[PDB]
């Protein structure tokens, strides 16, 4: 069935964490 | 039959195309007087088409689905006249041309001013070179076996590695 | 769609604001003399 | 030399109007006959290009306006 | 700026010096040829990279070689 | 002497030469101690720049 | 006549003559032996 | 002074806008960065690979999330042959009401895009049924990408950075990648197929909550460990089976039927499971070949040294190739891209004729898009492989260690290679173009019977050797008395022969003179692109015009107007020139595929068989005819759902022409114009107060070529994609 | 050879003005100044576009690039047979003598000149880039 708002916010939080890790890896590649 | 192709003699599409082309030419003809030159031209067209289609039928060409002769180039003995025989004729002519050109280049590298001989062709020299192309394959094999056909790699300019 | 307002929110951001911040930051970065 | 070349070209146009053209038929009926002044040879099926331009003539339909120019000149 | 190099194959014809539009090359004493001179590039920082010196060298392959790079202000030929 | 005789036919061993593996005629050889490429070779065909002559050291020229 | 023959022996004039002769030969052959896809033998 | 290109001192000191362009365009050339060590190079490459893996997994997770959130996956699954898949919702503030109501398809409540990637069919085949399954998959792949990002950050830390020698351990890497990455992954996938996909296609519902409860076969793992594996193929699915429904289903989990599923026109799930199991076994066996730590295996270097013919025809053979290949990352990249391009071409050529996903053959636009996608990807990958071979020769090839081995022998007789490629290209082009022009002239003169129509009898003989009975050659599975036919009649031939003798699918389509001409055009394209690329790769180190090309690098503009002119003398310029030819060749390939399949799907294949032999037929019956619905996407009388594809069609045309602009006018015109504009700005009041910091300069020569190439390629891709999708979806036929 | 100093009392040629001249670069980075001696009032062509009359005597002309200085000097030398010399002028008032570093034009070989950039080998005897991998130097720099 259709996904709920709780699932939407869980996905958003997971994407935010993945973005934090991406920024960390980019800073690690920079120097 | 050699890839499901019927002979064009009993091909219904081939006859249909015959009929359509003749009918189109006759329709173009109806608008001209019988004695007029355009009428003669169109009638010559009709005769040309008829003889063309009869010739195509008489040589056992293979027509596919609808009427269109298809060429078999696998070496079949029943179709040697499509690619193998004209192919050999082409090979004889092309080898003639190339061989005589090569001979002319050879015969003008010993001249004092070869470039002038290339831009201004020595017509007598060129013609007596061209006459030698009749037996070009024999000369080619002789030069190949004697070693005068191929230059050794030690005398050919190459770029650094 | 579970949240119809959520496209109307996100598309403007990633379309106008994120490019604005990204290009401003990159312009400030590539014009540094150090 | 260029003037000589242009004269040859114009002489060719007038020759092709004299022989390989339906100029007089077009004079008789200019509204229903297509101008034509070039006729191909029947060699490789190119004879189809000799279209039915009208006036009991077959040839390439010309678009140079020479027919109208000669009509204006009184030819 | 760009890197300009001279090789021992030079014959001291001076044709590369005359073709230079920014006065980068000059002829110096030498003892490896009949002309008793060789080209040199003491002020390559003014070189623009036109390789006109390369086109003027008559040796089979060039005794003067320009390698480009850097692309500084003088190299880009900018008046602004 | 330094290198090949004047007028002799010599083959080029310089890999970077336009006339590698090609035959030319020696025009002059300089005997001055210090010259690195004293042998002057004339060629029948020009290079890309249009030059038909060059200078070689004797060690990169062989006798036919 | 030496100079005229030399000019006529130049590459473009000879090319024109030879290719015109070849074209005439092919055209006449097609006049008498037209619309053939198969070499009859 | 440590400006934006912190990896290049020369660019940082450039006071022009060239600094920005070249810092953007030279970021990933790690070997060219200042103060670069091989250890740091390898570790940076490792972390970048981690980042790319994370990006790929994010991309697929986003696809999953959007299909779960804005799609009709459940409705499509309930009724696949009459439901259009939805890619994602559209929120464009610029739309009007007609655009809002034109793009409301697939039973959505607003404007949506109709997916043409085949993800619906693929996910339905592998057992995904509901939106919650897709959401769980998306969350899982988000976690996987986060894990790869964590790993990429971790291996860059001082106490977890690998060493150079670890990166050069070829034998251990091959063993692990063949056994685990290839073999164990395929074993896991066949386990999924046995446990989840097949039961799902047979009506059962197996999830994580009943994986240990659901029994894949009634006799579980008994006959497996008893050696009587035939029990797992005793009861195959019938031909009346409906996908996802228990009616007509069987109990076999590893069958060997071959052919297609009658109702989905796709490969059987059990056949694919057995496929993956077999290749997993083979790969796991193969991954035990090389010697790592246990005294058994092979030494790849010693294998290479041992393989030298005693006759000396190959010279020293493969001696010194191990060090040349292991020390040069560009050689490895070129080999990887060559293999990947070949395999991508294989994927494109095998998924249209052997559709692995249910209801994928019926989706014509999806099939066409997938084929064109993977073919263009393959072409680009091949160009990259050859470019990196050229870069290897320039930067990584040492003639000292590679002395008289196969590479040195290729360099020695490179003139012969290039001349024979030139001859092959010239012969193919001359004769194919001449035949096409002959056919054009014959149709023009009204005499189609005079065409030179050559029957592709060799490919038809191969088709007959594959079981095609249409041509009547009667050999090699087309004849009953052939030993191959007798051997195969028990296992796959009942399905394979039925599938190949069905002309309604794309399994070994019927071919004719047009197919002959177009395959020869394809051979021309491949040969000419290879000629350009190999010429660039083998003349990269030098030539008669530029004997010292290796010192100038890979991508340099020219060597000046001396020696007659030296434009496009670099190997990068060979790649630049070969990109046009690969684009042309893939365009021919996709044009053929698309037209053949339009006339196949509509049921009138006579149009292709009669019109593909001359180029006016290609222009009129394919390009002009199929673009009618495309160009009517929006008109003065309204607009429809194809308006976006018409707009993209025109957009691609425009980008193509802008690429023309960057490719024709070269540099000096723009530099003088920019000089004038700098004067104008400096002399204008109220605007000379605003000053630039980077002096504006015209684009460089190499940059101009690359920008023009990018515009050309983008226009090519967008124009053809718009035409393909619009003409295959406007008429679902 | 003692380099000459740049006099600030040297009249400029008769020129009516042009849009090709000194710009912001001349006032933020650098410009150039060419000086030459002429025997009579004659018309020459400005390297930036136009025509001017050179003074019957000392001349002083400001340019934006060194290439324009060389162009004007070459025309002066091969047309009017006039000796010339130019300087590089910085915004802080620093003047650098440029073209005849030793008073003799570079076309003529002069003693005391050092060989810079001269390689003691043939151009084709360069080291391969592969041997110099991961070393921050070029093949031609050896
Ligand atoms: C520039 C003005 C001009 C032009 C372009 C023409 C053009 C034409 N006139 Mg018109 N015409 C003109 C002035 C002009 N005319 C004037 C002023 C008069 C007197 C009022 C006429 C009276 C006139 C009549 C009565 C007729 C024409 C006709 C024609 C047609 C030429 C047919 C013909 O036999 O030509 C070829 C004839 C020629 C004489 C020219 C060829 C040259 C020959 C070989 C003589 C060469 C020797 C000559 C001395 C060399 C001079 C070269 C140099 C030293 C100057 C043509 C449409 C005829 C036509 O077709 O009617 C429609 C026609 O019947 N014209
Ligand atoms: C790469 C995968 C990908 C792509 C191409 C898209 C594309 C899109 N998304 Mg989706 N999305 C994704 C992943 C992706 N999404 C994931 C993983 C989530 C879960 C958080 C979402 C959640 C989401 C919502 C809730 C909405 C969209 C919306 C949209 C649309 C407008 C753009 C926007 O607002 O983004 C917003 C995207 C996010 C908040 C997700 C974060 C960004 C993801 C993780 C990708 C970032 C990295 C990726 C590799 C790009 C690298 C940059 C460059 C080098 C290529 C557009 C069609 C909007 C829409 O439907 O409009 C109609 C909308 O409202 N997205
Ligand atoms: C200058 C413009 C011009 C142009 C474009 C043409 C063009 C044409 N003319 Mg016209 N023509 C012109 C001027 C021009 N003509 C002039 C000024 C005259 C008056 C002399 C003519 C008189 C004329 C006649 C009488 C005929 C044509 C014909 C033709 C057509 C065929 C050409 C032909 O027979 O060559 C054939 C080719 C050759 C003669 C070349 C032979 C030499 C080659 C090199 C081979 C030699 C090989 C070997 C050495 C021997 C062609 C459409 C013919 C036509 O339309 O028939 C329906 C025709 O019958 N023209
Ligand atoms: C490659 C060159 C070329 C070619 C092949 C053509 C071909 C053609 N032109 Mg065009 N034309 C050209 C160049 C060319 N033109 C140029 C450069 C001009 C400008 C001077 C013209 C002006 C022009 C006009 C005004 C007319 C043509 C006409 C024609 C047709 C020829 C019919 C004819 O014989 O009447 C020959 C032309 C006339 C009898 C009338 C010309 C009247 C002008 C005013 C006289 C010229 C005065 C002077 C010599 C030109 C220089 C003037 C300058 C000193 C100020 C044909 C389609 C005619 C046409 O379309 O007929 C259907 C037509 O009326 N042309
Ligand atoms: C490479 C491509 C190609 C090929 C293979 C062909 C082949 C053919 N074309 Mg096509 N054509 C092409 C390109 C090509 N054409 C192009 C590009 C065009 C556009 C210009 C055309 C336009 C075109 C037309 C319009 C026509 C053809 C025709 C033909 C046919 C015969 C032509 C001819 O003169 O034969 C006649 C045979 C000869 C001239 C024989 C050669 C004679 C020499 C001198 C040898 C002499 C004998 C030798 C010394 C001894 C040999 C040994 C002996 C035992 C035989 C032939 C099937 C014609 C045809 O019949 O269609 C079917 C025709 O009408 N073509
Ligand atoms: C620019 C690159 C690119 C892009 C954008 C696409 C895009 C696409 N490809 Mg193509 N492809 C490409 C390159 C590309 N391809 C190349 C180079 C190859 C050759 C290898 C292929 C081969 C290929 C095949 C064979 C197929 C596709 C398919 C697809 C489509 C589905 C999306 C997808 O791939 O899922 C993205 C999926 C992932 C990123 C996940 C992949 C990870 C797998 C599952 C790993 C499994 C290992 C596992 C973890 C081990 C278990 C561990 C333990 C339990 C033992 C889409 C149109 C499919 C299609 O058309 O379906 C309709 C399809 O069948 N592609
Ligand atoms: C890496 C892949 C993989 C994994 C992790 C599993 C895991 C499992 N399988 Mg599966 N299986 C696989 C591949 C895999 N299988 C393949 C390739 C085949 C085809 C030969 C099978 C055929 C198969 C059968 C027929 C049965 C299992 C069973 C099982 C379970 C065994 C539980 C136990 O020890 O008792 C477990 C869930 C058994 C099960 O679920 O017992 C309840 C069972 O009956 N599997
Ligand atoms: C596994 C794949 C792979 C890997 C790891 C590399 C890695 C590398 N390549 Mg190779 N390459 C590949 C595939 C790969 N490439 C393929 C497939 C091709 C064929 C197209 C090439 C062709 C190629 C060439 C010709 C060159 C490299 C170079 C390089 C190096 C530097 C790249 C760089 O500067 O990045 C920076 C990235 C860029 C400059 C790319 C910018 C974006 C491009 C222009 C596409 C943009 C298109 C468009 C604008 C975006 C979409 C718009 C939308 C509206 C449609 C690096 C070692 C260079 C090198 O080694 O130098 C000596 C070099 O000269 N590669
Ligand atoms: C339709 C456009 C077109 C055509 C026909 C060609 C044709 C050719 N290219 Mg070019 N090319 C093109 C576009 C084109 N290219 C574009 C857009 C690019 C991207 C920049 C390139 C880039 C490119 C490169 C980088 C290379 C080629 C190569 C080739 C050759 C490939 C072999 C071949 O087909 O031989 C058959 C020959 C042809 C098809 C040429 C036409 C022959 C004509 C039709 C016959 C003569 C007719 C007639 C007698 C002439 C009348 C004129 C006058 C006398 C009246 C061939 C000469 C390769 C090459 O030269 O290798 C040998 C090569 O290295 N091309
Ligand atoms: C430049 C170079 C490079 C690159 C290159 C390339 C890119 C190449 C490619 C190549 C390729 C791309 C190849 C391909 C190949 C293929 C093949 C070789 C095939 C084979 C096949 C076969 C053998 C088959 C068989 C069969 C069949 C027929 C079918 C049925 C089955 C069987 C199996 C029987 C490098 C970097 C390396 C280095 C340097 C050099
Ligand atoms: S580098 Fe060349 S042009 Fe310059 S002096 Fe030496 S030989 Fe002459």
């Amino acid at each position: 069935t259709s996904i709920s708002d709780s699932q939407i916010i869980v996905a958003l939080v997971s994407a935010f964490i993945t973005g934090i890790l991406a920024l960390r890896l980019g800073k690690s590649l920079y120097q | 039959d050699v890839a499901g192709l019927t002979p064009c003699k009993e091909s219904k599409g081939f006859a249909k195309r015959q009929k359509q082309e003749i009918k189109k030419l006759e329709g173009r003809l109806k608008l001209y007087a019988p004695d007029s030159a355009p009428a003669l031209a169109i009638n010559a067209t009709i005769e040309k088409t008829k003889r063309r289609f009869e010739f195509y039928g008489n040589q056992g060409l293979l027509c596919g689905t609808d009427g269109l002769p298809h060429l078999i180039v696998d070496g079949d003995q029943a179709h040697l006249g499509e690619f193998v025989y004209p192919g050999l004729v082409f090979l004889y002519i092309a080898g003639w041309i190339g061989w005589v050109g090569r001979a002319y280049l050879i015969d003008v590298r010993t001249s004092k001013k070869p470039t002038e001989k290339e831009i201004i062709i020595d017509v007598p020299l060129a013609l007596r070179i061209m006459s030698k192309g009749l037996t070009w394959p024999v000369a080619a094999i002789g030069e190949l076996r004697s070693g005068k056909l191929v230059e050794k790699s030690s005398n050919i300019t190459v770029s650094p590695r | 769609m579970t949240a119809s307002y959520l496209p109307s929110i996100f598309v403007p951001l990633i379309g106008l604001v994120f490019p604005a911040i990204t290009m401003a930051s990159l312009f400030i970065y590539i014009e540094q003399d150090e | 030399g260029q003037l000589a070349v242009i004269f040859i070209w114009l002489s060719g146009m007038y020759f092709h109007g004299a022989r390989f053209s339906n100029y007089e038929a077009w004079l008789s009926d200019p509204t229903h006959i297509k101008p034509s002044a070039q006729v191909v040879w029947p060699i490789v099926g190119q004879k189809i290009l000799n279209g039915d331009v009208g006036g009991g003539f077959q040839g390439i339909q010309i678009t140079s306006g020479f027919f109208q120019l000669w009509r204006a000149s009184g030819i | 700026a760009h890197s300009v190099k001279i090789y021992d194959t030079c014959i001291g014809c001076t044709q590369c010096v005359r073709a230079c539009p920014t006065d980068v090359l000059e002829m110096v004493p030498w003892d490896g040829c009949k002309a008793s001179q060789i080209a040199s590039a003491p002020r390559t920082e003014d070189c623009v990279g036109c390789k006109r010196c390369e086109s003027a060298c008559p040796t089979d392959f060039l005794s003067v070689r320009v390698y480009l790079g850097a692309e500084t202000t003088r190299s880009m030929g900018l008046a602004y | 002497v330094i290198g090949p005789k004047r007028g002799s036919i010599v083959k080029v061993l310089r890999r970077e030469s336009y006339w590698f593996n090609d035959t030319g005629k020696v025009v002059a050889v300089d005997q001055a101690p210090g010259v690195r490429y004293p042998v002057v070779v004339r060629f029948d065909k020009v290079n890309y720049a249009g030059v038909s002559t060059n200078n070689y050291s004797p060690d990169e020229l062989e006798q036919s | 006549m030496q100079d005229v023959k030399t000019y006529l022996s130049t590459a473009p004039v000879l090319a024109t003559l030879w290719f015109g002769f070849l074209a005439g030969l092919l055209i006449e052959i097609n006049r008498f032996f037209p619309d053939a896809l198969v070499l009859p033998l | 002074a440590s400006r934006f290109p912190k990896f290049s001192r020369g660019l940082s000191q450039d006071p022009t806008t060239r600094r920005i362009w070249f810092g953007i365009a030279t970021a990933h050339d790690f070997e060219s960065h200042d103060d670069m060590t091989e250890e740091r190079l390898y570790q940076k490459i490792f972390a970048s690979h981690f980042g790319q893996l994370a990006i790929i997994f994010l991309w697929t997770s986003g696809n999953l999330f959007h299909v779960a959130w804005q799609g009709n996956f459940e409705a499509w699954g309930q009724d696949p042959l009459h439901v259009r898949p939805i890619a994602h919702a559209i929120w464009d503030p610029h739309f009007g009401q007609p655009a809002v109501e034109a793009f409301t398809r697939g039973g959505a409540s607003g404007p949506v895009n109709i997916a043409y990637s085949g993800v619906y069919q693929w996910w339905y085949t592998i057992g995904l049924r509901t939106n919650q399954d897709l959401y769980g998959g998306s969350i899982f792949l988000l976690f996987v990408s986060a894990l790869f990002l964590i790993a990429g950050w971790l291996h860059l830390q001082p106490k977890w950075k690998p060493s150079v020698s670890w990166f050069k351990n070829a034998e251990s890497r091959l063993n692990h990648h063949l056994s685990g990455l290839f073999g164990v992954s395929s074993l896991a996938w066949t386990g999924h197929l046995v446990h989840v996909a097949i039961p799902e296609s047979r009506g059962e519902h197996v999830r994580w909550n009943n994986l240990l409860t659901a029994l894949p076969h009634p006799q579980g793992l008994g006959p497996f460990f008893a050696g009587q594996w035939n029990v797992y193929a005793q009861n195959p699915d019938s031909n009346s089976h409906l996908f996802g429904t228990s009616e007509g289903a069987g109990t076999a989990i590893l069958t060997f039927l071959g052919g297609f599923h009658p109702q989905t026109q796709s490969l059987w799930l059990t056949d694919m499971a057995h496929h993956h199991l077999a290749i997993a076994v083979i790969f796991i066996i193969a991954g035990h070949m090389y010697r790592t730590n246990f005294g058994i295996g092979h030494s790849m270097k010693e294998i290479l040294e041992a393989h030298t013919p005693p006759g000396g025809r190959l010279g020293r053979g493969h001696k010194g190739l191990y060090d040349t290949i292991n020390n040069s990352l560009h050689f490895q990249l070129g080999l990887a891209l060559a293999s990947l391009g070949v395999i991508t071409s294989l994927v494109a050529q095998h998924m249209y004729s052997l559709p692995p996903y249910a209801f994928l053959a019926q989706d014509f636009t999806t099939q066409a898009a997938l084929y064109t996608h993977h073919q263009y990807i393959a072409g680009f990958i091949m160009t990259g492989a050859f470019a990196h071979g050229a870069i290897f020769f320039i930067r990584d090839y040492n003639p000292e260690q590679n002395k008289d081995n196969v590479l040195a022998r290729m360099l020695e007789h490179k003139e012969a290679i290039i001349s024979h490629l030139s001859w092959a290209s010239l012969f193919l082009g001359f004769h194919t173009l001449g035949l096409y022009v002959h056919n054009d002239v014959m149709l023009a003169f009204g005499t189609p019977e005079k065409q030179i129509l050559i029957e592709p009898v060799f490919a038809q003989w191969i088709q007959s050797a594959h079981g095609k009975a249409l041509y009547g050659f009667d050999v090699l599975l087309s004849s009953a008395d052939s030993p191959a036919f007798n051997a195969g009649q028990t296992l796959w031939l009942p399905g394979w022969l039925d599938a190949i003798n069905n002309n309604s699918n794309s399994l070994f389509l019927t071919i004719g003179p047009g197919d002959f001409l177009v395959h020869h055009a394809i051979a021309l394209g491949l040969h000419t692109t290879t000629l350009i690329l190999v010429k660039g790769a083998l003349d990269a180190r030098g030539s008669k015009l530029m004997p010292d090309k290796k010192e100038f690098g890979y991508s340099f503009p020219c060597d000046g107007p001396g020696r007659g002119g030296t434009c496009d003398i670099s190997a990068w310029d060979a790649f630049y020139l070969a990109v046009f030819w690969m684009l042309n060749t893939i365009g021919w390939v996709t044009f053929y595929w698309h037209w053949k399949h339009i006339t196949l799907w509509q049921g009138n294949v006579a149009q292709f068989n009669e019109s593909s032999t001359y180029l006016m037929g290609w222009l009129r019956d394919y390009l002009w005819l199929n673009s009618s619905q495309l160009i009517n996407g929006y008109n003065p009388f309204g607009m429809n759902s194809l308006s976006v594809w018409a707009w993209m069609f025109l957009f691609g045309h425009l980008v193509w022409a802008t690429g023309f602009m960057f490719l024709i006018s070269w540099r000096g015109y723009w530099q003088e114009l920019i000089e004038t504009l700098a004067w104008a700005h400096e002399r204008t009041p109220l605007a000379n107060l605003v000053r630039w910091k980077d002096k504006p300069v015209a684009l460089s020569i190499v940059q101009a070529r690359l920008v023009g190439l990018a515009h050309f390629s983008v226009g090519y891709i967008f124009t053809y994609a718009a035409f393909l999708i619009a003409s295959t979806s406007g008429k679902f036929g | 050879f003692t380099p000459p100093t740049l006099n600030a009392d040297t009249p400029a040629p008769i020129f009516g003005g042009s849009t090709g001249g000194l710009l912001r670069k001349a006032q933020v980075e650098e410009f150039y100044v060419i000086t030459w001696e002429s025997p009579k009032e004659q018309i020459f062509e400005m390297p930036t576009g136009g025509a001017a009359i050179m003074r019957s005597g000392p001349n002083l002309l400001k340019l934006a690039r060194k290439e324009q200085c060389l162009a004007l000097g070459a025309r002066l030398r091969t047309k009017f047979k006039i000796q010339y010399q130019f300087y590089r002028v910085f915004p802080n008032g620093e003047v650098q003598y440029l073209h005849p570093k030793d008073g003799v034009y570079p076309e003529k070989v002069n003693a005391g000149r050092t060989a810079v950039g001269v390689n003691n080998r043939s151009i084709g005897q360069n080291a391969n880039p592969a041997e110099l991998k991961f070393a921050h130097k070029q093949a031609y720099d050896l």
